RNA sequence: UGACGGAGCCAGCGAGUCUAACCUUGGCCGAGAGGUCUUGGUAAUCUUGUGAAACUCCGUCGUGCUGGGGAUAGAGCAUUGUAAUUAUUGCUCUUCAACGAGGAAUUCCUAGUAAGCGCAAGUCAUCAGCUUGCGUUGAUUACGUCCCUGCCCUUUGUACACAC
RNA sequence: UUAAUUGCGAUAACGAACGAGACCUUAACCUACUAAAUAGUGGUGCUAGCAUUUGCUGGUUAUCCACUUCUUAGAGGGACUA
């Protein structure tokens, strides 16, 4: 087959956009593994930078990269419709913000405090550990501890 | 181990606690005249052949 | 003595179908296809990127010559399926309205399928022809 | 002598195998006499099927499952285990599947060595529960040629099976290297494993 | 007049209804070739009948089955029972009777259900379970 | 709740998605008197990962040494013509 | 038959063995030897 | 024997605005609800062949706790309601906590019934995981027995008769 | 004996009544007594693909002929173990 020299290139878990990521799979999947990004955005991501799917995760391109950081950082300068993205319309300014691995929790914590903080039912119940979508706690969510 | 091939010649009725199995005689194709008792655990009818590992016993009646 | 979509296979006619369209490229493609799923339902986005909109519009089109008139409710209903609603058990659920009907729109575009009286679509004398071409060339490649 | 054709197409090794002398595909059902009495008149034997899927009303009577065909039995008994009920649409192609295996494979008669497989997997002697007393027992209890082949068909099914569960091998594969070890004898096919464990146990208590 | 005989073919819900009449010899499903369905197991299940009769009984013969309703199943064994008995009114009707008597002796003795409808129609629902006979649950305590 | 298990180590397959001519001469020089042949049987009689086997299936009736008996999905059979 | 076949001696008269079983109320009952029976019919002395 | 992506894509007994709306056939937009006129009406002709699902083919995932979990939680559009906020409901996005024939026990199943999958009416100002009916594939051990749970008749014993 | 105090029968019983049956619907086989632009065939009012070879798939009412032997019907036929 493809004759890949048994440099580095070839590690038995890598780093990828500060997670750790073990290859041999798609690259796709490997961008699953991503925490916060997903199957639809990793192959939205891929099918718009047209890169074979088919093709392995063996060999990828510095340009190709910096053409993945380049989307995941602007998005909209990538022309994309603005509703795949997970934050719509924040609550800091009203723009299309796409969270990162750290920046997806940071945002539900940053969430969860605020709703802590103003008092609402839903904070209570977050602060309680309870259910608060209007489930049916009198007989589920024992195993709490 | 010794098999014997022997033919059923009158099923003689379901026995056992739960009915399950059925008392049947059956005949030997050699030393004519030699017939013994035998219990099916599955459906019998009339002419059906039989393999049997022993056919040295008998059983009577069950109750 | 006698060459009809109906008396060719299904599968093998539509792909030869898509592959003259995908080599023609005179469709006026939408311009958002490789962003949508086809419906509402799935759980996963098609696999080719360029393609399945060839795939799409052949089908289409094939069904509403097999038919009589039908309009995108249709469409969607037919080329619905069942979907996964977690622990709620299946239930069918409709295709995509917009791709439907942005399809029906290309087919009236190209000519391939026009309009009807008493409402719905009707495929048309020129798309008749290139399909029945298209099913000709693949009894002539096969056999 | 001349060539009667249709305007239809019709393939000429059909045509050929309609015109000669009926026949199925690619098995013959003739020339397959076992010597295995115990299991004759229950195994259909000398009606050849075009394909082995039949709406067939096999559970009014007594015995019709006798003159029911042994494939058909094996396509039904391969629909099991709960989603797998119905779909005699992938029983028969798993089947053909695993015929065509076992065809390619050990070139003698595929039904041959199928029917050979389930006479060395069925079980002549098992075991009834027996009151006893308080305590109840085995009672070692021989002879049935229906169950006999019953039994064999569910082992060998339900083997296949558990083979094919979790695994990357597909039940087609699974089940053909089943059949064909529980023809020739290995002692490791789990239904014949199974089977002599079974015997074992019933001489044991015998 | 062109002699054609209407038959039809049975079963939950499938009816398939054949038009078998004198024209070239041609069997014609929806418009489409009984032989170029390709499902690649219910292609042999309708071929049965015509593989185990020949080719001699269909030289001008043009036989058309329009069906509706049932699976997939009911559909092709609609389809087979309807062939069947229109192949039979046809050899009744203008080919010799012997010749219909032969056929359906061939028939049978390679199938009896060839000839026979089936009739095993779906049995009602009862309440207090989901399905026919089958009860929902008894729990006790 | 209880983990009902241990927690000992699994099979922890090597499935091998890249290979080298050392790997490439050998299954080239296994892939004969092989009766039957598919992905399970790649993959268990060689150690090898699926989509390599899948992969080296192709590329061996591209070139054409065995024939296929079935091309229905999930069960490609194969078998060498003399 | 396996005795006739393998005895010696031919014509034998193969002998039978004879005792007489006493049996209390409650084991006769028990084994039922005899049973209850209706109180017209107890004062059957005749056996079947 | 699975999930998904593409080509086929099959039932009727079921429902429907008159003192002010029922299920929907659209020129325009979106995988989403919504407007301009009535093609539908006092109804086998309209919704609706209700084109509704595991079902037939080409691949991806491929044994590694994976693509089976939306359990759970935070971001935007909306039919209904004069208030859907303690997701009524639908659609775009994520974490990975159980799952190696599942212990004592316990429930249903004789010809298309078990089971699998789907459709219609009921409750309704708005949504089925329910019930009542229907549709698709379909069942080896049942024409046997009281061993367990219960019965029916006869005989029998009883110090029982709110009756073991 | 099957589901039956279901019957055959012996008999201080004979003759009855109610339950079971009997009954009323449901799904099945009707090439009949009577059928509509709601399920079609040939010419046609208009038109295309395989061609001037006899057909299919298509798409429509008043311009008509033969039928409900597939949907549904109403004095209705058989199955009662013949």
């Amino acid at each position: 087959s493809l004759v890949v020299q048994e440099q580095g290139s070839f590690q038995h878990i890598l780093r990828l956009l500060n997670t750790n990521v073990d290859g041999n799979i798609k690259i796709v999947y490997a961008l699953t593994t991503i925490k916060g990004v997903g199957r639809r955005y990793s192959n939205l991501v891929c099918k718009k930078a047209d890169v074979d799917l088919h093709k392995r995760a063996g060999e990828l391109t510095q340009e190709e990269l910096e053409r993945i950081v380049q989307i995941m950082q602007n998005p909209t300068h990538y022309k994309i419709p603005a509703w795949f993205l997970n934050r719509q319309n924040d609550i800091t300014d009203g723009k299309d913000y796409h969270t990162l691995a750290n920046n997806v929790e940071s945002k539900l914590r940053d969430d969860l405090e605020r709703l802590k903080k103003i008092r609402a039912h839903r904070g209570i119940r977050h602060f309680w550990g309870l259910r608060v979508r209007g489930q049916h706690t009198k007989t589920t969510g024992r195993r709490r501890a | 181990t010794p098999v014997t091939l022997a033919k059923v010649i009158k099923v003689l009725g379901r026995t056992g606690s739960r009915g399950g199995v059925t008392q049947v005689r059956v005949e030997f194709l050699e030393d004519t005249s030699r017939t013994i008792v035998r219990n099916v655990k599955g459906p019998v009818r009339e002419n059906d052949i039989l393999v049997l590992m022993e056919s040295e016993r008998e059983a009577r009646r069950l109750r | 003595p006698g060459v009809s979509v109906r008396d060719v296979a299904a599968q093998d006619f539509i792909n030869a179908y898509a592959s003259f369209l995908q080599r023609q490229g005179k469709l006026e493609v939408p311009g958002y296809v490789d962003i949508v799923k086809t419906s509402s339902g799935n759980e996963m986005p098609p696999q080719d990127a360029e393609g399945w909109f060839y795939k799409r519009a052949a089908s289409v089109a094939r069904h509403i010559y097999m038919r009589k008139q039908v309009g995108v409710g249709k469409l969607n209903k037919l080329y619905g399926g069942a979907k996964s609603r977690g622990v709620r058990p299946y239930k069918h659920i409709d295709a995509s309205g917009s791709i439907n009907r942005k399809v029906l729109q290309a087919l009236e575009k190209i000519g391939i399928v026009e309009i009807s009286p008493k409402g719905g679509r009707r495929i048309s004398e020129n798309g008749q022809r290139d399909l029945d071409r298209i099913a000709a060339q693949t009894l002539e490649e096969d056999e | 002598f001349t060539p009667v054709v249709l305007a239809t197409p019709i393939p000429e090794e059909v045509q050929q195998a309609q015109t000669e002398i009926k026949l199925f595909n690619k098995w013959s059902f003739e020339e397959v006499e076992v010597k295995d009495a115990s299991l004759v008149d229950y195994v259909q034997v000398r009606q050849p099927i075009f394909v082995a899927h039949t709406a067939g009303r096999y559970a009014n009577k007594r015995f019709r499952k006798a003159q029911c065909p042994i494939i058909e039995r094996l396509t039904n008994s391969l629909m099991m285990n709960g989603r797998n009920n119905g779909k005699k649409l992938k029983a028969v192609r798993i089947i053909k599947h695993t015929l065509d295996i076992i065809n390619v494979l050990t070139d003698q008669n595929p039904i041959q060595v199928v029917v050979d497989a389930i006479t060395n997997t069925g079980p002549r002697e098992d075991t009834t529960r027996v009151g006893g007393g308080g305590a109840a027992r085995r009672q070692a209890v021989d002879v049935s040629p229906l169950r006999r082949v019953n039994q064999a068909i569910a082992l060998l099914t339900i083997g296949a099976r558990e083979a094919a569960f979790r695994n990357i091998k597909t039940i087609a594969e699974t089940l053909a290297e089943e059949l064909i070890n529980a023809a020739k004898g290995s002692s490791t096919s789990y239904a014949i494993k199974k089977k002599d464990e079974l015997e074992r146990v019933a001489k044991s208590n015998r | 007049a062109v002699p054609s005989v209407q038959t039809f073919g049975k079963k939950k819900s499938a009816t398939a209804v054949a038009h078998v009449k004198a024209g070239k010899g041609l069997i014609k499903v929806n418009g489409s070739p009984i032989t170029l369905v390709e499902p690649e197991i219910l292609r042999f299940k309708v071929y049965e009948p015509l593989l185990l009769v020949g080719l001699d009984k269909f030289s001008n013969i043009d036989i058309r089955v329009r069906v509706t309703g049932g699976g997939h199943v009911s559909q092709v064994y609609a389809i087979r029972q309807a062939i069947a008995k229109g192949l039979v009114a046809y050899h009744q009707k203008y080919v010799d009777e012997q010749s219909k008597n032969e056929l359906k002796k061939a028939f049978t003795s390679y199938d009896r259900t060839l000839l026979i409808a089936d009739s095993r129609r779906p049995e009602p629902k009862k309440f207090g379970g989901k399905g026919a006979r089958s009860r929902f649950q008894k729990s006790y305590r | 709740k209880k983990k009902w298990s241990k927690k000992s180590m699994k099979d922890r397959a090597q499935h091998a998605v890249i290979l080298d001519q050392e790997k490439y001469d050998r299954i080239l020089k296994e892939v004969p008197t092989y009766r039957y042949v598919s992905v399970s049987v790649l993959v268990d009689r060689l150690k090898i990962g699926g989509s390599l086997a899948r992969i080296a299936l192709r590329h061996l009736e591209k070139e054409g040494i065995i024939k296929p008996i079935s091309k229905h999905s999930k069960q490609a059979i194969y078998t060498r013509a003399t | 038959r396996d005795l006739s076949e393998a005895s010696v001696y031919p014509e034998y008269a193969l002998p039978k063995t004879y005792n007489k079983l006493h049996y209390c109320v409650s084991c006769a009952i028990h084994a039922r030897i005899v049973r209850v029976r209706s109180r017209e019919d107890r004062k059957n002395r005749a056996p079947p």
